[PDB]
Parts: structure tokens; sequence; C-alpha cells
């Protein structure tokens, strides 16, 4: 119910731990 | 399948499979092909040894009269290593019916 | 069918619509036995869902415990990961954005849970994004118990244990089928793929993933957790379980309720609590699913269960398990052609049947409805009708000749005096 | 309508926040690398959020950012529905009529909304901020013909809420973001209290 | 529906009613029709030669059954006989003005015939 | 070794495990109709002209993108896929305007030797016809496209061979549209070799654009001597 | 000189025959006996395309922006 405070939701706990991510290589 | 098709018969598919048939039968001397046509019509390929005799058959039996020489035509067919083709068309009489003569010949 | 219950009460997959819907303390239901779970082998799991038998309440069968176990590679090179689907395409749902709202933490159990089964790297959610209050909550849930450290990435007792991230549309329509969301995840437009390449667990992201529902992993705690031979308590041999229903057109009370397999129509609307129009004695042309199920007038329809296929014993099934109804007011041929005007806002445009096909029946429906010229019409948009089922890609163009066809059936003079009022008019 | 730009400002420019510029850490680490390579679906939606609506130079600023083919950022904002490539208002609100919220009377929830604003349907105010078109599917037609707004939902509206939605946000407050009445959690009524209690002994997973 | 002397039509205030498509050359059997067109600096195509062997000529009228635009009429009148072979070649300059000389002789004929075909 | 015999209208021919319905009926001397395929290009599907019933199934699949399993009868002539090439070219041959007296490939079109062979007879939609607007890109494309039937043949064109990236798809449902969004113009190497490409014609090359219709031609080979490559 | 018609002398100059293939194409050619040149049949590759590896973990053939 609050337009801003995405940074809660993105940047807040998902910056901190993402964990770890390794994501993979794909470079291509 | 509806109107505007031509509606086929088989009685007179039926007779010009039959009839044709021991035409072959009686001559395997001259006779190469036979093949009935879709709507009625009998070809006779003939090798042009016996372009006299068959005709001489067809000119008077019993059973077939055949007297009336309408149509003598001429196609020529390149690509085909021998290359026209002299191609007769006869009439019974007595029995309403078409039957044409294919033979084949080359030039000279 | 058993003893025709379906009935409603605390013994449910619902922990409380009132009990508290911000983040908690999980205090009854919530990870009650959280490591005994994982700690099985997944041939614990697997065939476990064969046990409920849960064909996945998003409108079709094959159910979860098959396409998850079986249609599975164990791996090749590549990883695997989650797309648990949360958006309503279907129009009058509300079966989501209920769980979401007081419901954040059963969610998360069965998406390392299901996954388990999968052994799949890690989970992606997708939600609409006008779903905006409601979807702050699911990462303040995120912040609740996962940010405890109770989830990830060795959180409890084995290595598996990894995280959920939330992306969000804008006004997207991959909702309603598979297999263009984990293309929009992406970034390209949302024009979904041909449906069998490699289908969607062979062909995806850049490695095959898994697609279900919110209550397909949602029950799976639950499931997995009381089992039975309780989940096969109602309805035949075919079906099994206890789904959501939702409440809405001429009633008392439009709400949702809670109910199983196999409950006819008659008790089953009527109850909870009003019929607020002619609850007899009214036209009442009910409709069974979202939008795919055409209308059904006042016959034996009401006496008829909601088995799958009792409802495939009339003339279409329903999946989806929406209520709406059309009793007085409403006329019958003035709705169902909003319907159609709906469907020219949200299909693709790929497949040349359902692009320029549907706004053909676009530009007729609202002849009639206005009331127009002479008959035979009728016939020839009968027949576009029997022309897209299996032409298109997706189920949109088996979801635009549906209500077009049930409308046809059991309904010649909708129109036919209609339009021949028209017709009276003019002359 | 029509989906093109005929170069009145090719050039506005537009420049992202400081503080959103570290927002993408949190976005790019979220993506498998490589074929991360678009992040658009809630980058260009947080260029909606700094301006409310965006130019097309506020398009090509982000394809140097994500080193996409700025053709490629064409194609989704002129897709999607949430987007805005005009100008637009303060407040957007949406009159959410679906065949089922057509079955709950919508008509009520159309006009004398325009009489009651002075505004034509589907129209923007010619004033300045109250922009007003109408949508389709977003949840409950259980509820009334309910209008959405820019970041909650007005549920169980009604023609006294004509009287109140519009009048209290001229005014400049907010109306109510929910169920202004009725049923406050939209339950059963009549199956609402289903017997609360603990869910009937938890530990039958011996199985 | 007698056929005759070619001429051709053109819209209200004059538009030239052809549209060069070709039509009537494919189909005439002695292929009296020669046509070579350009497009005009306005943008629309138009014919720069057309041609009717009026000796080669053989009246099948099937050009008055092919063209869309219904641009080239068997104009109904045999006046004609003129002394050289190197008249009756028509130019377009000839057929605008044959064309122009009526056409409310012309422009009834079709109007009365229009309904059968 | 490693071929499946598939019973092509009832009679075997041996294609490699992992080939294309459309190459293993073109091998045997067939044409399925072809509008959102093309052999030096990629492989899409949203044109949805070939369609063939497949014996032992009740549905019908295209024979573009799939690969062929154990060897099948694939009827290609039947009283289901007949009702099927008529019933997709009935639809794209509604909204569509009534061109070719000026259609500059009216000689060719693929709606011109489709439409005589396959489809119906007459039309029943009875109006419509919606009308887009055009633009200009270079001075050598003439550009209609208002014509466009959308197969996505020009399009894929700009991440195929030609790697300028340029062209996309603006639009939703019945209105999506072709062209470049903003004005920019195109032109490279190979920017010309569009126009063969189109299956309409809504693309055409500029100064030839008002001559002659293709039938009056002569075709006769030869080479042309402007690089070394020939 | 009169029209610009495209008269001509060059009598021949029209004559094409439908042959059925390259055994007999030699043998009319001499057997009325003139000189000619024969090209050769192009048939292309068959040729290896397939759906699906249009969707790459690491590779090039990657379609976008469909
Ligand atoms: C008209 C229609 C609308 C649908 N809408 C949704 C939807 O909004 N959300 C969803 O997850 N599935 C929806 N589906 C079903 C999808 O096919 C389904 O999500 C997908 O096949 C996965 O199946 P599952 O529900 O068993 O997980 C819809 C299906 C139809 C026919
Ligand atoms: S029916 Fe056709 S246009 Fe609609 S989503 Fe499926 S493929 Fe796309
Ligand atoms: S009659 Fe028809 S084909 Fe002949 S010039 Fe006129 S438009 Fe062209
Ligand atoms: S008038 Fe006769 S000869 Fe002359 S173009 Fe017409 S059909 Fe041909
Ligand atoms: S130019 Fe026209 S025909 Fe060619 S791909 Fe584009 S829309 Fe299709
Ligand atoms: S391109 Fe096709 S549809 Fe268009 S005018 Fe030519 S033949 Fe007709
Ligand atoms: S569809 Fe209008 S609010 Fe649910
Ligand atoms: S021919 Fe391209 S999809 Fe059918």
């Amino acid at each position: 119910y609050s337009t801003y405070t995405f940074l809660d939701l993105n940047l807040d706990l998902s910056k901190f731990r993402m964990p770890q991510p390794s994501s993979g290589r794909e470079s291509p | 399948t509806r109107p505007t098709v031509r509606p086929r018969n088989d009685v007179a598919h039926k007779q010009l499979s039959a009839f044709g048939e021991y035409v072959a039968e009686i001559l395997p001397k001259y006779v190469q092909q036979v093949q009935v046509s879709c709507f009625n019509e009998l070809e006779i390929c003939i090798h042009p040894d016996g372009v006299i005799p068959v005709l001489t058959f067809l000119r008077d039996h019993s059973n077939a009269q055949f007297k009336s020489l309408a149509d003598l035509t001429a196609v020529d067919i390149p690509t085909r290593q021998n290359r026209f083709e002299i191609v007769y068309n006869l009439l019974s009489l007595r029995f309403n019916s078409r039957i044409r003569v294919k033979t084949y010949t080359d030039e000279l | 069918f058993g003893s025709l219950k379906d009935e409603d009460r605390i013994f449910t997959n619902l922990y409380g619509r009132h009990d508290w819907r911000l983040k908690g303390a999980q205090s009854r239901g919530d990870w009650y036995k959280t490591k005994e779970i994982l700690l099985k082998g997944p041939d614990w799991i697997l065939g476990e869902v064969k046990t409920s038998g849960l064909r996945g309440r998003g409108g079709a069968g094959f159910p979860t415990g098959l396409k998850w176990s079986f249609m599975n590679k164990p791996s090749d090179g590549r990883p695997k990961y989650l797309v648990v689907n949360a958006d309503e395409g279907e129009p009058g749902t509300c079966k989501d954005r209920e769980i979401i709202r007081h419901d954040p933490h059963k969610l998360v159990e069965g998406c390392l849970v299901g996954g388990r089964a999968m052994g799949a790297r890690a989970a992606y959610i997708y939600i609409r994004g006008e779903f905006y209050n409601e979807a702050s909550n699911l990462q303040v849930a995120i912040r609740e118990a996962y940010e405890a450290g109770l989830i990830g990435k060795n959180a409890c007792g084995s290595g598996y244990d990894f995280d959920v991230f939330v992306v969000r549309g804008a006004g997207a329509y991959i909702c309603g089928e598979e297999t263009a969301l984990i293309e929009s995840i992406e970034g390209k437009q949302g024009k979904p793929r041909l449906k069998p390449p490699f289908p969607a667990d062979v062909g995806v992201f850049g490695c095959p993933t898994t697609v279900a529902n919110v209550e397909t992993v949602a029950v799976s705690p639950t499931i997995c957790r009381r089992g039975g031979a309780w989940f096969a308590s109602f309805g035949r041999e075919r079906n099994s379980g206890t789904k959501l229903f939702n409440i809405s057109g001429h009633v008392n009370n439009p709400c949702t309720v809670e109910e199983e397999m196999s409950v006819p129509l008659k008790e089953l609307i009527e109850k909870h609590a009003g019929g607020v129009t002619g609850g007899w004695d009214n036209l009442l042309a009910v409709i069974p699913g979202g939008s795919s199920t055409p209308l059904i007038p006042k016959s034996v329809c009401e006496t008829v269960l909601m088995d799958f296929d009792a409802l495939i014993q009339a003339q279409t099934g329903l999946g989806t398990a929406a209520v709406i109804v059309m009793d007085r007011s409403t006329d019958i041929v003035k709705a169902i052609a909003r319907l159609i005007e709906f469907y020219k806002h949200e299909s693709c445009g790929q497949c040349t049947p359902c692009r320029e096909g549907v706004d053909w029946m676009n530009k007729v429906m609202a002849r009639f409805v206005r009331g127009d010229a002479r008959p035979a019409e009728i016939d020839s948009l009968w027949e576009i009708s029997k022309q897209i089922e299996g032409h298109t890609i997706c189920a949109l163009g088996d979801g635009a000749a549906w209500p077009v066809q049930g409308l046809i059936r059991h309904f010649r003079p909708e129109l036919e005096e209609r339009m021949q009022q028209f017709a009276q008019q003019h002359q | 309508v029509h989906r093109d730009t005929p170069e009145n400002n090719p050039e506005t420019p537009f420049d992202f926040t400081p503080e959103n510029y570290k927002r993408i850490e949190a976005i790019v680490k979220n993506y498998p690398e490589g074929h991360k390579a678009a992040a658009v679906l809630p980058v260009l939606d947080l260029a909606q959020r700094q301006n409310g609506w965006l130019p097309i130079s506020a398009m090509n600023k982000v394809a140097e950012i994500l080193q996409v083919p700025p053709m490629r950022v064409y194609e989704v904002a002129t897709f999607y529905t949430m987007y805005n490539r005009k100008p637009v208002g303060k407040y957007h609100i949406q009159v959410c009529t679906t065949t089922p919220c057509m079955l709950r009377n919508s008509d009520s929830i159309l006009e004398a909304i325009q009489k009651k604003l002075g505004i034509k349907v589907g129209e923007t105010t010619p004033d300045k901020l109250f922009t007003l078109i109408e949508v389709e599917c977003l949840g409950a037609c259980v509820n009334a013909p309910m209008v959405q707004i820019n970041d909650n939902y007005y549920e169980d509206l009604t023609p006294k809420d004509i009287e109140e939605i519009i009048d209290e946000l001229k005014a400049g407050k907010i109306p109510k973001p929910g169920p202004r009445s009725g049923r406050f959690s939209c339950e059963p009524a009549g199956g609402l209290t289903s017997l609360t209690e603990p869910p009937k002994g938890p530990g039958f997973g011996v199985q | 529906r007698f056929r005759g002397e070619h001429a051709l039509r053109r819209y209200p205030s004059g538009e030239e009613r052809c549209i060069a498509c070709k039509l009537c050359e494919a189909v005439c059997p002695a292929q009296a029709i020669t046509i070579e067109a350009e497009p005009r600096a306005d943008g629309s195509r138009r014919t720069t030669r057309y041609d009717i062997d009026m000796t080669k000529c053989i009246y099948c009228g099937f050009c008055q059954e092919a063209c869309p635009v219904d641009a080239i009429v068997e104009g109904p009148n045999f006046e004609f006989s003129t002394e050289t072979h190197e008249e009756l070649l028509y130019n377009k300059e000839k057929l605008l003005n044959n064309g122009d000389k009526w056409e409310a002789e012309i422009a009834a004929n079709i109007q009365a015939d229009y309904l059968y075909r | 070794s490693n071929l499946i015999e598939v019973f092509v209208d009832g009679q075997s021919v041996m294609v490699e495990p992992g080939t294309t319905v459309l190459q293993a009926c073109e091998k045997v001397g067939m044409q399925i109709p072809r509008f959102c395929y093309h052999e030096r290009l990629s492989v899409a599907g949203n044109c949805r002209m070939c369609l063939v019933e497949i014996e032992k199934a009740p549905k019908v699949v295209a024979a573009c993108a799939m690969p062929v399993m154990k060897g099948w009868n694939i009827l290609t002539n039947s009283e289901k896929t007949k009702k099927a090439r008529e019933g997709v070219m009935e639809f794209l041959l509604a909204n569509h305007p009534l061109d070719c007296p000026i259609c500059d490939q009216g000689g060719e079109c693929d709606l011109q030797d489709q439409s005589m062979m396959f489809g119906s007879d007459r039309s029943r939609f009875l109006e419509g016809k919606r009308a887009v607007e055009d633009k200009n890109i270079g001075p050598l494309v003439k550009t209609i496209m208002t014509r466009c039937i959308q197969c996505t043949r020009c399009i894929r064109f700009a991440s195929e061979i030609a790697g300028v990236d340029d062209l996309g798809t603006t639009g939703r449902g019945n209105d999506m549209q072709v062209g470049t969004y903003i004005e920019k113009m195109f032109m490279s190497e190979l920017s010309g070799n569009i126009i063969d490409i189109c299956p309409v014609g809504a693309l055409t090359s500029k100064p030839y654009a008002f001559t002659a219709r293709p039938w009056e031609t002569r075709k006769t080979e030869s080479i042309d001597v402007m690089d070394a490559v020939g | 000189p009169l029209m610009g018609w495209a008269s001509t002398a060059d009598p021949l100059s029209n004559l094409v025959l439908t042959f059925s293939t390259k055994e007999d194409a030699v043998a009319f050619a001499e057997k009325n006996g003139w000189s000619y040149d024969v090209e050769e049949r192009k048939v292309p590759k068959p040729k290896s395309k397939s759906y699906g590896a249009n969707f790459s973990w690491n590779k090039r053939t990657r379609v976008s922006t469909k």
C-alpha cells in the first residue's frame, strides 16, 4: 500500500543474501 | 457429390471393360497395351506390324461391325525416341461404340 | 462420488482467514515438522502425490504426481528451476490474492518441498504488478522467516536449502498459459512458444524447469503431512481433493467458500448462504468455469455434481471453478458479447486463426445484441466456432469458441425473436 | 488511438537518481549471468516510478545501461498495459468493469462519475491530474464493481462512494484503501467462522 | 450491346479511368494492345503509349469484359473507312479524343445493360 | 542405419532421425503450402498454413516445427486436411484490401497461386477490412505496410544474416505493425534484398515501381561482373 | 520507325520444347544436328533445420525479438 519502499523489497534483504548465486556460464 | 458435377455411369464402363478384354486374347501378336478411359473410351496400342490385319479384323465380324472410318489424325511427340503417333478413330454402326487405334512409328 | 460430500469444516488446507495475516511466529501449521520431511528420499515424495492424485486446479487435469516424476530427467549438464505462478488470468476467479493475503508462510514450505521432488536449484515466483499492496507483504514474509535463517543455504539439516525471488509483470497474459512466462522472464515481449518443441520441461529458460499453480504446491506440505486416504475422501475414483470455491453474480453473499469434489449445484451454490435472485423460478443461467465453460440453463445441472467427468457428462468441463449466474435482470446475449469483447484486449496475435478470427466474431456479436438482419448467420457463426479448436497454440483458441458454441446450443430463440423484432421494427 | 512518436521530445532528457543506480546491483544479481542480459521489466518500471510517464529518450537511456539494441526496448513498453508513453496525471484511477462486474451493476459505477466530476468517458480530466480508464481481470468480481488506484484497491464501490471517492480525492484525502463497508475481509458470511481452532492434530506425517 | 469503335472513358471531371492494369492486353487474341506505363510525377501510375491495331483487331471484345475499373468500351459507332494503312493504327490521342467526341451515347448503353453482366 | 521408414501416404521413405515433416513430404515430390517458413532462415510457425492430418490421432499438427517419431502415416490429402487448408486461408483473405490491379508483385504473389488451388470459393465476412498507414524508410524500398500479413519473415532477417538490429513488432492482437517505431532509415549492405523475401506484394522496388507486369518478360540467365566473387 | 514496335528479323527466336530428361536431351540436338551446349541441374542442400536449438544455454544459435 506504499508506492515506494521497493528497496525494502529488493535491496534490503535480497541484496544482503542472494545466496550465493553461482548462476552458471553461459558466457555464451 | 453435388449438382454441377458430371454424373458418370458404370454400365458402359463395364461392357467396354468387358469387350476390349478378349480382343487381346484372340490376337496376342500385335496388341501391346489396352486401356479403358474413365469416360467410356478405349485405346488399343498396336505395334505397326499389324497395321493392316487388325483393321481387317475390325473391318468385318459378326460381333463387331466397325465400318465407319471417321478420323485419321497425326500427333507429334518429341522426347519419345520414336517421335510421331498415328492415331485412328473408327465407329461401329450397329453398336454405337467408339474405339481408337494408337500406332506409333518413326520418321524413316 | 461417496456420500455426496464435500462438506465445510476446519480440517482443511487453510490455516485461518482471520487468525493473523501479517508476519507471525509460525504457531500451529507453519514449520511444524520441517527437517523430517526433507530427510526422507525423493522417492518417498515421488509417488506420495499419487496417494492424493491432485489433478491441478488451474483448469486442466494431468495430475502433478505424474508431471513431476515423469517428464523429468535426472540431470544432463544444466540446472533446474521452479516456476510457481500466482497471477489470475481468468475473469472473476479471486481464488488467488486471498492466499497471499493471510497465509504467506504456507507457500514457502512447499517451494523447497516441491523443488526437492525435482532437485531444482532455486525458486522463482511471478505475481501481477497490479496486486501491488498484497505483493509487498510477500517479501515481508521473506524478511520474517527466510531472513531469520530458517531456510538457506544449509538450513535445515542438509545442503539442500535455497532461496526465493519475486518478480512482477505489468499487464501481462502469461498467467493464462505456461511457456510464455518462461519467455517473459527473459525479457521478450510475451509471444508464447510452440507447444511441442521439446515441451516445457525439455526446452525452458536456458535449462528445463517446472511450472506449477499456487495450490499445486500450497497443499503439498499438508498433503505430505496429513496424507491418507484423506485426499481421496470425496468424489469418485477419478478426482480427489478439497478445493477452494468462489461465488459471484447474483447472490446474497458473494464470497469464497471451501468444499470438495462431487457436490451438486443446487445445494452448493444456494448454501453459504443466500440465493438472492430467483433461487428457483428464475432463468438462472449458470457458468461452471471461469470463462471457457458456457451457459447451462435451469435443467438437471443443479443436481449434477462438480466432478470433472460430470461436467464432461454435461456439455463442457470446468476446472477453473468459478460461479456466476444470470437469472432475471441479465440479458443473455448482452453479457456474453462483452465476454467476447474482452478477448480482443488480451489476444497475443501470433496465430492467424486467433488473430483476425476473434474480431470476426467481435463485429458480428455486436450486430446480434443490437438486433439485426435475417438468420442463417447463426450457422455461419457456428462454423467459425467449429473452425478454431486445434489450429492455434494456446488454450485461448479453445477459450474463444466454447462460450460461442455453447450459446448456439441451449438458446435457439435467444435472438431468433430479438433480431426478428428489429426486422419487425424496420418493417 | 495511434502507437508512434512523431518527434516532439526526442531528447527531453532524463536521468536516474543516485539512490537508484545502486538498486540495479540487486536486480542484476538475480539473473543467471550471460543470459541475464535483460532485466527490463522492473527497471523500466522503476523509470516509470521516478518520472510518472517516460519519454522516448528515457527508453534510449536504459538501452546503453543493459547493452541491448534500443529497438528491443520499443517492443516491451508498447506491449504491456501499465507502462505509459503519453503524459499522464497524478492520480490514475480505474473502473474495473468486467462481465461478472457487469452483473454486479457496473452501470451505477459507470457515469454519474463524469457528471459528478466534469470529464468525458474514458478520458483524463481537462484540468490536471485525474485520468480515468477502464480495466478488466484484477481478482475479485466477488466484490462490487470496484475501483483501482495507484497503490491500492477500493473494494465495495457504490454510488455513495461515487459521491465520496471522487469527492475525497478532489480534497486530497485517502478514501479507505480496501472494503469501505460490509465484510472487511471478504468472508463466507455464514461460514466465516468454520470453527476456528488448531487444525486437528498436526503430526500425521508418519505415513 | 452492339460492338464497334473503340474509345476510352474517364470519371467526372477528367481523371483517366484507365489504371493501366494490362489485363486487356493479355486477353487480346490479336495482341493489338501495346502499353508502356510509367509513374507520373504525382505518384499514381498512368500510360505512355497505348495502341489498338484496328487492322489486326478481331473484335472479341474481351477488353470490355476484362477491365476491373471498366476503362475501355466498345463504342457503338461504325463511322470508319479512311484511305491509308498508315492511319488506322490508333494512338492514345485519338482514343481520348474519340472517347470525348461523345459520352452520352456510351454512358446510356452501359447504364441500361450493366445489370445483366 | 540411422533412419525410420515413415509411410508418407502409405509409402516408405528413410529420413534422418530428427528432420521435419516438411522435408519428408518434400522429398517424395510434394508441396505443402509454405508461409511462415524458409529454408535459408530460422523456423517459426505463426502463419499456420501447413496442416496435415496425421493418422491415428484426432488432432491436426503443423509440419514446420516438430520432429518425426516412429513411422507414421502422414495422410496428406484427407477429408479433414482440406477442411484445414480451406480453413486458415479464408481468414487472412478477409482483412486485406482489394489490390492487384496495382500491386507490383501481381503475377507472383503467394495469395494468388495458393488461392486458386487450395482454399474456398466465395466470401462471407462481409464488412470490416482494417486499414493501417504506411511510411518511408529509404529511397529504395517502396513501402505499403497495409498488406503485411505478418508472417514474421522480414522481421527475423534483421536478427539473421544482415546483422542490423533495426526492425521489430509493435502492437497487440489485431493491431500490430512491423515497421520501425522511430523514423530511422534502414540502409546498409544487402538492404535492398528484402523485397524478394516479402512473400506478398507489400514490399517492392522503388525505381522499378510502375513499369510492367511479370508475364511479359523473357527470363535469360547470365552472370554479373561488378565484383570479384561474380 | 513509325511506332517504336519491336519489329525484327531473326526468324526463329521463339522455340521452346518440353524435354523429359538429360538422356534424350542430347539425342534430339544430334538427330537434326546443329551445335549446342549443355548446363547442369542444380539441386540444393537437404538440409539440417531443427527448431528447439534456437534457445540456448551456452550456444550462439539463439533468436530474439520474435
Ligand atoms: C482460460 C484459461 C486461463 C488460465 N489462467 C491461468 C492463470 O491465470 N494462472 C495460472 O497459473 N494458470 C492459468 N491457466 C492454466 C494454465 O494452463 C496452467 O497454469 C499451466 O498449464 C500449469 O498448470 P497447473 O495449474 O496444473 O499448474 C489458465 C488456463 C485457461 C484455459
Ligand atoms: S491463440 Fe494464437 S495469438 Fe493467442 S496466445 Fe495462442 S498463439 Fe498467441
Ligand atoms: S482497360 Fe484495364 S487493362 Fe486496359 S489499359 Fe485500361 S485499366 Fe489497363
Ligand atoms: S477489341 Fe477484340 S481484338 Fe481488340 S483488344 Fe479487345 S478483344 Fe482484343
Ligand atoms: S514485410 Fe509484410 S509479408 Fe513480409 S514479414 Fe513483414 S508483415 Fe510479413
Ligand atoms: S500481394 Fe497478394 S493480396 Fe495483395 S494485391 Fe497482390 S495478390 Fe492480392
Ligand atoms: S475483474 Fe474487475 S475487479 Fe475482478
Ligand atoms: S506453414 Fe509456416 S506454420 Fe504452417
